[PDB]
């Protein structure tokens, strides 16, 4: 998340981002992901990105993600990634903490 | 279609409502509900069973619970400020007095800052992390601090208002919103100062937005939208970024070689890499695509509310409180982005309880007790969302309680 | 040309050391005050090179600057040195230390040099007014005036009114007396300057005699000796149009002049460029929709599409007066778009950044269903025009074409009667009814579909497509929506195989069919048969590996229970999806598998029985799975999240406001 | 109008750096920062350099996609273009070119100037520069001898204005300039 997010290695960054994202450092991760949203044109990065969002889902972060997931769902390229984000945003916004681990 | 969604997550009999005051404020957690009686007694109805009442007697006319977004701090008639702690353990409405401040000590602390003004009036502004901001004499924004180990109240900052005494004594509201201390003068100006440094970081021309007597103004928690409610039951909300830019006069806040010169030639600025392959991307982008606080680091008229104090204002919504004896309480909700309003009329035995926290849904104390008023949520939809969130026990409880 | 010695000289001029610069300034001091001989020029040339080739400022020692200024003020200097110093002071500008003056040299040519020195400053110190006033005062005496007239013209170019009304009328009478021979003595010498800036003078700013002689001199530049004749016809027409603008009665006169010229201007090859100003004059004051405008829109581009400057003139006239377009003109420009596409085929680089503005300015109601195909067959248009050149040209002049690639197969196929009508539709001057698929002609033009010009035209189709859709995505109804959907479903894998062409038309068409579906959710519902056949075919995923994802996602999401829908349509679509998933599991990519899982599991949670079908088959597919990881994981969102029916019933059919960032914070306010 | 006359290099199918960039005027210029010299000079330089790059692109693309003797009066590549406001001009202008060998001379002319005259004049000027100066080997005669170019334009192209010179008037100007230098 140190880089602004204009690299060509984004398809390699998002994999670690998904494999590590949690509820410790929120705002920096959200800013980096927001910047990277514009640099996703192929389905692979558009699935690594929602892998990151799903990792946040599982972590349990609530606020602001109602906008990060929203912006990802509203401003991606492939329809499948956008629907993925819509489903995961709904899951985080409408579930209690345990039921998400039991019904997601 | 904005009638009600009037739920109730805890009951309270009218026996105590016949003893409580006309206005009240609730902690974010269910810690208390303290209300001000006209006799000067501070009644606290613990809505954390049965709910007995606690009484705090004195010449108190101003107080505010610890809004950590209950530790009640109040100032008497003699400008003596006190802090008393109420503990809601197992329903025992027991209170104790912890910290007291005398008028002589307050005048001494005011004078020690080389302020040759006698304390004539102290109005509160905030109470957070045991640190209180007070607009002393309506002119000196003295940021007190009541620290641990019974340390004396010493002003960690005291900046006189960078304004003449003509308008310094006409201040009304002292609102702290993430450090951008705003002091409203009744003549129609808001001198946004910074509590960190004291600078007149900006200034807002409420007059240029075109009545008078701005009673109170509400700041969004992101310093994004501000709505000022005058004494004439009129509220106007305009965007800080737009209201500072659209009237900026009042705001006091080969490859490279040509490209960096475009960064310093500032009469204009090229957009230079002038091929005939990257000049199509410009056309594609044009076809496809076709704040203020950064530097400082319609109208509501219900055709007369007594105290039109909006409970809280968010980025896209605004919730207000209005109470009338003739018909009851009228609760209003305004959508900042959608410009819609939902006003509901309630019974004549009900008063607001300012949830000094994060849940900005009008928690009105009704005859049966606690009542969280929402908009647009059907009982089936609400219970279904609870079930899609948890077990059926919660749905059963919320359906049975009414 | 380009010698390494020249590059070395430029690099030395750019990177001359500061101490070396001071030494050179001292040499200039000791060499200019001395007897200035050939050493003077041999040093001034190097000074000019070292000052000119440096973008960043070079404020050298003052003494050199005052020496240059005084030399300009020193009349004994020769013409060469005076000109070089004038260049020195007209390139080093703008400086706030303008020690120069506007009345420092009596010589008229030196006065021109001083003006060139002064005008290159700017209005930072009120300079232009001072230079204009000084020039007027210096011209107030007897003048000559011919040498200094260009300074006047440039001043009015940069300053439109500072020439006072008295001074303006003085200039007017001077020019009128200076009008008078023709191209086809001192008097004619000033006549040349009078003609050389007439249009700018009229735009920025005896009179009976003016109408007698000089007013007709505009056409006398042409009417009243071959290349200059062409260069002067355009000036004459432009001056006539300027007279129309400044005088409404002159519009009819210029129109009559153009009508009289139409005897030859419409029949003289090599003179076609003079009609573009005539077309502009007709638009601002409409020409013959059949003959004149007809040739301008569709006649010229089918015969002279190989002139890269004529095409710029035509399309720039088209995009510079689109604001003042009329209904009949709109219909005309909307009629001949396949022919206007010839220029984009042949002269794309200077005309595409111009079609991007033009295309949303001729959109009609039903032409889109054919206009998409016209855009689709553009590289083949270029190839067909190339064959047209190869088979009609005398070998003597043939340099104005391309006959330098694989001829024989395509030329033989030109005379092959199998393709005598389709080419007459691709190369058409009009489109009044849709034609057949260009697959046969695509197989014909394999050898040439990789030309340089065809590859040029192939890169201007995506952006034009985006412009056209963005002009129609906001201007569409039901019939248009369905027609466009069918158009894309057809043209998915029916394109001319020009390299890196289908990979862009695919992207635009698919990602904008998405836009149509989001404009109207019922597209999948009304399109049961075509989409069902498409998904049921493996070949669709085996040849359209990046559009199949879109249709399967749309079908999976837009089978919404919440008046033309029927409960059995979900089952029929599920049958198609089940067959496709069984058969499938450029072939289907790791995206089609996940989208297929998503569509199946999210389409079987709207059917009561199909949940057990999922538990039997989609659970089986998960277990076998238990871009492959995404395929395995995706289905959970409507297997585990659709096992429970109450929550799953509503999420997959959400309301209209889950997108805007504040529409739900009150929906958890019911406790 | 003519904003500028150019001589710049043209690459073959190394940045295109103008060998001779004569700007025939100025532009109105106000920033709150006091009116400087770095800013105005850098602006009036980068504009011309951008025009040079655009003409290089046009010429190269014309060369590949013409087929006309790939790699002579009417046999040299020719064309026209239009610029973009704020990238980097204020008033938009047409650009006219005519490239010979590897010396593409350009003209930045206002939309109220004759195109055919611009092309004819640029042709005559580039003939005059190829012959009078004769840099078809000693290219240093174009940078260290910029005074010859200065003389030629100052004679034929007075103050950013094009003239309808004919045989008699070209004879007059030939009588004017021919002996002024050895």
């Amino acid at each position: 998340v140190s880089r602004p997010g204009r690299d060509e290695a984004l398809c390699w960054h998002l994999q670690m981002l998904a494999k590590v994202a949690d509820g410790d450092a929120q705002s920096a991760t959200l800013n980096f992901l927001q910047a990277a949203a514009a640099h996703c044109t192929n389905w692979d990065l558009q699935q690594g990105l929602l892998r990151v969002c799903r990792a946040l889902l599982r972590a349990g972060v609530r606020g602001g993600l109602v906008d990060l997931l929203q912006v990802l769902a509203r401003q991606l390229e492939d329809p499948d990634g956008r629907d993925h984000a819509r489903l995961y945003y709904i899951l985080l916004a409408h579930l209690a903490a345990p039921k998400l681990g039991v019904a997601l | 279609m904005g009638r009600v969604l009037p739920m109730l997550l805890v009951p309270v009999p009218a026996e105590a409502m016949g003893q409580l005051g006309s206005r009240a404020q609730l902690r974010t957690q269910p810690e208390a509900l303290g209300s001000l009686t006209a006799a000067g007694s501070l009644q606290v109805l613990s809505l954390t069973r049965g709910g007995g009442r606690c009484c705090l007697e004195g010449p108190f006319w101003h107080f505010l619970w610890e809004d950590s977004r209950p530790k009640l701090l109040a100032l008497g008639e003699n400008y003596e400020l006190l802090i008393y702690e109420f503990n809601l353990k197992d329903g025992r409405c027991d209170a104790t007095i912890l910290y007291s401040c005398s008028r002589e000590a307050l005048q001494k602390l005011i004078d020690d800052q080389d302020i040759s003004i006698s304390l004539l009036s102290l109005r509160i502004l905030s109470f957070h992390n045991n640190t209180s901001l007070l607009f002393i004499n309506k002119c000196v924004i003295l940021h007190i601090i009541f620290p641990e180990r019974d340390a004396a109240i010493r002003v960690l900052n005291c900046f006189t208002l960078p304004l003449p005494a003509q308008a310094v004594d006409m201040i009304i509201d002292t609102q702290l919103c993430r450090g951008i201390l705003f002091v409203l003068s009744s003549l129609g100006w808001i001198y946004i100062f910074d509590v960190v440094d004291g600078t007149y970081v900006a200034h807002v021309d409420l007059a240029l937005h075109k009545i008078s007597s701005f009673t109170s103004l509400k700041v969004s928690q992101d310093l994004d939208v501000a709505v000022i409610v005058s004494s004439s039951n009129s509220a106007v909300a305009l965007n800080l970024n737009l209201y500072f830019r659209q009237h900026p006069g009042h705001l006091l806040c080969d490859d490279p070689v040509n490209s960096a010169y475009n960064m310093k030639l500032a009469k204009f600025s090229f957009q230079i890499d002038r091929s005939w392959k990257a000049q199509l991307s410009s056309l594609n982008e044009t076809i496809k695509n076709s704040p203020w606080f950064q530097d400082i680091l319609k109208i509501m008229h219900i055709s007369e509310p007594i105290e039109l104090k909006c409970v809280s204002v968010t980025g896209f919504t605004a919730l207000f409180t209005w109470e009338v004896e003739r018909m009851g309480y009228t609760i209003t909700l305004w959508d900042l982005e959608t410009q819609g309003m939902q006003c509901f009329s309630l019974g004549t035995k009900c008063i607001p309880v300012d949830s000094s926290g994060d849940q900005q849904l009008c928690f009105v104390l009704t005859e049966n007790g606690l009542s969280l008023i929402l908009f647009g949520l059907t009982q089936e939809e609400f219970l279904n969302r609870l079930m899609i969130h948890g077990s059926a026990s919660t749905v059963d409880t919320l359906c049975h309680l009414n | 040309a380009f010698s390494a010695g020249a590059e070395s000289l430029l690099h030395q001029a750019r990177e001359i050391q500061d101490e070396e610069l001071r030494r050179f300034c001292s040499r200039v001091t000791k060499l200019l005050q001395e007897a200035p001989g050939p050493a003077t020029v041999d040093a001034l040339q190097r000074l000019f090179l070292i000052v000119s080739a440096t973008k960043y400022p070079r404020r050298l020692e003052k003494m050199c600057v005052d020496l240059l200024q005084t030399t300009l003020c020193l009349p004994a200097s020769p013409e060469q040195l005076q000109v070089l110093c004038a260049a020195i002071l007209r390139e080093m500008s703008p400086f706030n230390d303008l020690a120069l003056s506007c009345d420092h040299t009596p010589n008229t040519r030196q006065l021109s040099l001083v003006a060139s020195v002064l005008l290159a400053q700017g209005d930072r110190k009120g300079e232009i007014r001072c230079v204009s006033q000084r020039i007027f005062k210096i011209l107030e005496n007897r003048q000559s005036v011919r040498p200094l007239l260009p300074i006047l013209s440039k001043v009015i170019g940069l300053a439109p009114g500072i020439l006072m009304e008295d001074q303006t009328n003085l200039l007017s009478k001077r020019l009128v007396d200076w009008l008078r021979f023709t191209v086809l003595t001192e008097d004619q010498w000033v006549n040349m300057q009078a003609f050389s800036m007439l249009r700018k003078w009229l735009l920025h700013s005896p009179r009976e005699r003016l109408r007698e002689v000089a007013f007709e001199y505009c056409q006398r530049l042409l009417e009243q000796d071959s290349d200059l004749q062409k260069a002067c016809l355009v000036e004459a027409v432009s001056v006539l149009d300027v007279l129309c603008r400044q005088d409404p009665s002159f519009l009819y006169r210029t129109l009559s002049c153009l009508k009289a010229l139409h005897r030859r201007l419409g029949e003289d090859p090599g003179s076609e460029r003079a009609l573009v100003p005539l077309a502009q004059f007709f638009l601002n004051h409409a020409m013959d929709a059949e003959a004149v405008y007809g040739q301008l829109l569709r006649g010229l581009p089918s015969e002279r599409f190989h002139s890269p400057t004529l095409a710029f003139e035509v399309i720039h006239f088209c995009t510079h007066n689109l604001a003042l377009f009329d209904s009949h003109f709109l219909s005309l420009l909307r009629l001949s778009f396949p022919s206007l596409f010839k220029f984009l085929a042949w002269n794309s680089p200077p005309l595409t950044a111009e079609f991007v503005v033009l295309l949303p300015a001729l959109v009609d109601a039903g032409t889109a269903v054919e206009m998409l195909h016209a855009l689709l067959d553009l590289p083949c248009l270029t190839a067909a025009l190339d064959l047209q050149l190869r088979s009609t040209q005398t070998p003597s002049e043939r340099l104005l074409w391309d006959i330098s690639l694989r001829v024989p197969s395509c030329l033989e196929a030109f005379q092959d009667p199998q393709f005598q009508g389709l080419f007459r539709h691709l190369l058409r001057t009009k489109a009044s009814g849709s034609t057949e698929r260009l697959t046969p002609l695509h197989q014909v033009l394999k050898p040439m579909a990789s030309c340089a010009r065809v590859t040029q035209c192939a890169e201007a189709v995506p952006v034009l497509l985006q412009a056209f859709f963005s002009a129609v995505t906001q201007t569409a109804d039901g019939a248009l929506i369905n027609q466009l959907a069918l158009l894309l479903l057809e043209r998915s894998d029916s394109l001319y195989p020009v390299p890196q062409y289908e990979a862009r038309v695919h992207g635009v068409l698919s990602s904008q069919l998405l836009v149509l579906c989001k404009l109207k959710p019922s597209l999948v519902v009304e399109l049961s048969r075509e989409l069902l056949e498409f998904v049921g075919s493996v070949s669709s995923i085996h040849s359209r590996a990046s559009v199949f994802t879109c249709v399967v996602w749309a079908i999976g999401e837009y089978l919404s229970v919440t008046k033309r829908c029927t409960a059995e349509q979900i089952n029929k679509f599920f049958e198609a999806l089940e067959a496709l998933l069984f058969e499938v599991t450029p072939c289907c990519p790791p995206e089609v598998v996940t989208a297929l899982m998503t569509t199946l599991t999210k389409l079987a949670s709207r059917s009561q029985d199909l949940i057990p079908r999922v538990s039997l088959f989609l659970s089986k597919m998960r277990t076998l799975a238990q871009g492959a990881e995404s395929i395995r994981t995706r289905a959970s969102e409507l297997l585990t999240l659709l096992k429970m029916p109450s929550v799953a019933q509503f999420v997959f059919t959400p309301p209209a406001g889950v997108c805007q960032p504040r529409y739900h914070r009150d929906t958890n306010v019911a406790l | 109008m003519v904003h500028a006359f150019l001589i710049h290099t043209l690459r073959a199918p190394g940045l295109c750096r103008v060998l001779y960039s004569c700007v025939f005027g100025a532009e109105k210029s106000d920033d709150p920062r006091p009116h400087g010299a770095e800013r105005d000079r850098l602006l009036r330089k980068e504009q011309i350099l951008a025009v040079a790059r655009q003409v290089e692109s046009m010429c190269r693309l014309q060369q590949q996609a013409s087929g006309r003797p790939p790699m002579p009066l009417h046999e040299a590549p020719r064309g026209a273009f239009r610029l973009a406001a704020e990238n980097p001009f204020q008033e938009p202008r047409t650009v006219v070119w005519l490239g010979v060998l590897s010396l593409g001379f350009a003209l930045v002319l206002d939309a109220h100037e004759n195109l055919l005259l611009a092309e004819g004049t640029l042709r005559l000027l580039t003939r005059l520069l190829l012959d009078h100066l004769r840099l078809l080997a000693p290219s240093t005669s174009l940078l260290l001898r910029a005074d010859r170019i200065e003389g030629i334009l100052t004679r034929f192209l007075p103050h950013g204005q094009l003239l309808f010179l004919n045989d008699q008037f070209v004879q007059g100007l030939e009588k004017e300039f021919s002996a002024a230098w050895p």
